[PDB]
RNA sequence: CCCAAUAUCUACAAUCAACCAACAAGUUAUUACCCUCACUGUCAACCCAACCAGGCAUGCUCAUAAGGAAAGGUUAAAAAAAGUAAAAGGAACUCGGCAAAUCUUACCCCGCCUGUUUACCAAAAACAUCACCUCUAGCAUCACCAGUAUUAGAGGCACCGCCUCCUUAAAUAGGCUCCACGAGGGUUCAGCUGUCUCUUACUUUUAACCAGUGAAAUUGACCUGCCCGUGAGGCGGGCAUAACACAGCAA
């Protein structure tokens, strides 16, 4: 059906500003007890989220570089190494990707 | 004993592999057509421009 | 279903609706010259 | 009422739920991470576990050569399953995956997670530890590890 | 986007055009000219429907060499929509076997048949229709007609031939001749089935929640209760009564 009545402004406060209706402060946020950047208990902190996507695509980007096309899946491991890093002796018969920048302080 | 899958690509897939498959698939039509009459047919019958 | 009434046509729109159709009648003259008092910029169509 | 019913709902139906998540492990066994829904990533966690299980069976049986030619679309990843995956996991008797949550999606606001397969080449997500051992609690539980370890 | 003039001609089809068979009957001779390529369309995801599951002629591809994306994320409540499955029984549902599943039979009324009609509630037993009959009309160059009583116009009717107690257990239902036909109306046999006895499960959309964008009818004011009486949320007499979302229902 359709309305009788306009609702007053009082009837539409009490429905708009009723506490179900509120955005909850949330009770969970703190700070990367290392990192020091904000971030919620159960979720990884997204700037070194982030951070992380980074270096993995620029690897990526080497990866495909090399498999030259589509299709090119390996039949072994692969290993990456960063400048000045001899492949070690756990390595060998692993595809190398090779990057041309000082290995992250983050990357073990 | 290592009946691995071919390593072509897929046939009715939205992609550039994919329709170089089908350009296959229909050109091998035309190889295994025997009267010159039904080669020409179907190597000449999609008009564009 | 209606409402595509309308199925344009150059050839139909210029012979009943055109300069000439108005010029071959009185009252197509008194049509041209009504929308010549009016203003219009669109005389015939 | 929807009491036992382990299975999510998703896509055009059950023949879409299954070529969804099998796209989705298709690109975890093609990259060994992806970053998806949340709901589709646990749904599709067991069948990259199962998928592993099947796998370290190795090619001469035919039973997993069939279930890996129907899971992988892009076939140049079977042989990785059989080649690189399964081996890898000769130990591990299970639990192959880790699955976590990231920030929401900028668009949808959609619950993501990434997953990935233990032991990839690929740069550490970064997990979160424990408290470490020399805090003020731990350290006073570690004197009642000595207490009660001397008592008994 | 065209054509120098004048006279002449111009009897026999098309259908693979040959066999059979039909009816609706389907340019040059003379005179004049020895000049050369200008001008315009050419795009696109497009047009008519106010923006659109609608409308849009032809050629070719007949499932695609071309073209596209049914799910913003989640959960899997009700009511609703579409679909799939169903024990025993198989129309007991209901106005009616509407819908669905299965494929058979028999009759009766009306109309001869194919066709046409109320664009947007009626497709029919109405209109038209071959066949028959009645009335008018003796005839030139703008219709009837470049026709002439076996013709033309206007009406009625509707080929043709013949004349001017059973059914059910139970029943208010069904039972001029005249083949063929009907999304016409009524009845019946057999089957079939979630129509029903009597509902149930799953899937999809809707749905509910999160995020983006964001209408419309309606609206005197409302601080918007129940029962009995008067003539009803609002009056009277009793009763009840802390405020506030969210999803349902329809008194
Ligand atoms: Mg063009
Ligand atoms: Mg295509
Ligand atoms: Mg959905
Ligand atoms: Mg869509
Ligand atoms: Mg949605
Ligand atoms: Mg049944
Ligand atoms: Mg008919
Ligand atoms: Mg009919
Ligand atoms: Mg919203
Ligand atoms: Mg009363
Ligand atoms: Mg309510
Ligand atoms: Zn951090």
């Amino acid at each position: 059906a359709a309305p009788k009545n306009r609702r007053t402004i009082e009837v539409n406060r009490c429905r708009r500003r009723n506490p179900q209706k509120l955005i909850k402060v949330k009770n969970n946020i703190d700070v990367c007890p290392e990192c020091g950047h904000l971030k919620q208990k159960h979720v990884l902190c997204a700037y070194c989220y982030e951070k992380v996507c980074k270096e993995t695509a620029e690897i990526r980007r080497q990866i495909g570089k090399q498999e030259g096309g589509p299709f090119k899946a390996p039949t072994i491991e692969t290993v990456v190494l960063y400048t000045g890093e001899t492949p070690s002796e756990q390595d060998q018969g692993k595809r190398i990707i090779e990057r041309d920048r000082k290995r992250p302080s983050w990357f073990t | 004993v290592a009946r691995y899958p071919p390593i072509v690509a897929s046939m009715t897939a939205d992609s550039k592999a994919a329709r170089l498959r089908r350009i296959e698939r229909w050109q091998a039509t035309v190889h295994a057509a025997e009267s010159v009459d039904e080669k020409l047919r179907i190597l000449t019958k999609m008009q564009f421009m | 279903a209606r409402g595509n009434e309308y199925q344009p046509s150059n050839i139909k729109r210029k012979n009943k609706h055109g300069w000439v159709r108005r010029l071959s009648t009185p009252a197509g003259v008194q049509v041209i010259l009504r929308r010549m008092l009016k203003g219009r910029k669109s005389l015939s169509h | 009422i929807s009491h036992g019913r382990v299975f999510r709902r998703m896509g055009l139906g059950p023949e879409s739920r299954i070529h969804l998540l099998r796209n989705l492990l298709t690109g975890l066994v093609r990259h060994e991470r992806i970053e998806a829904p949340w709901a589709r990533v646990d749904e599709m966690r067991g069948y990259a576990e199962k998928l592993i299980d099947y796998g370290k069976l190795g090619d001469t049986n035919e039973r997993a050569m069939r279930m890996a030619d129907f899971w992988l679309t892009e076939k140049d990843l079977i042989p990785k399953l059989f080649q690189v995956l399964a081996p890898r996991y000769k130990d591990q008797t299970g639990g192959y995956t880790r699955m976590l949550q990231i920030p929401n999606r900028s668009l949808d606001r959609a619950k993501m997670a990434v997953i990935e397969y233990k032991g990839n080449c690929l740069p550490p997500l970064p997990l979160p530890r424990r408290d470490s051992h020399l805090t003020l609690l731990n350290q006073l539980l570690q004197g009642l590890r000595q207490d009660l370890r001397q008592s008994q």
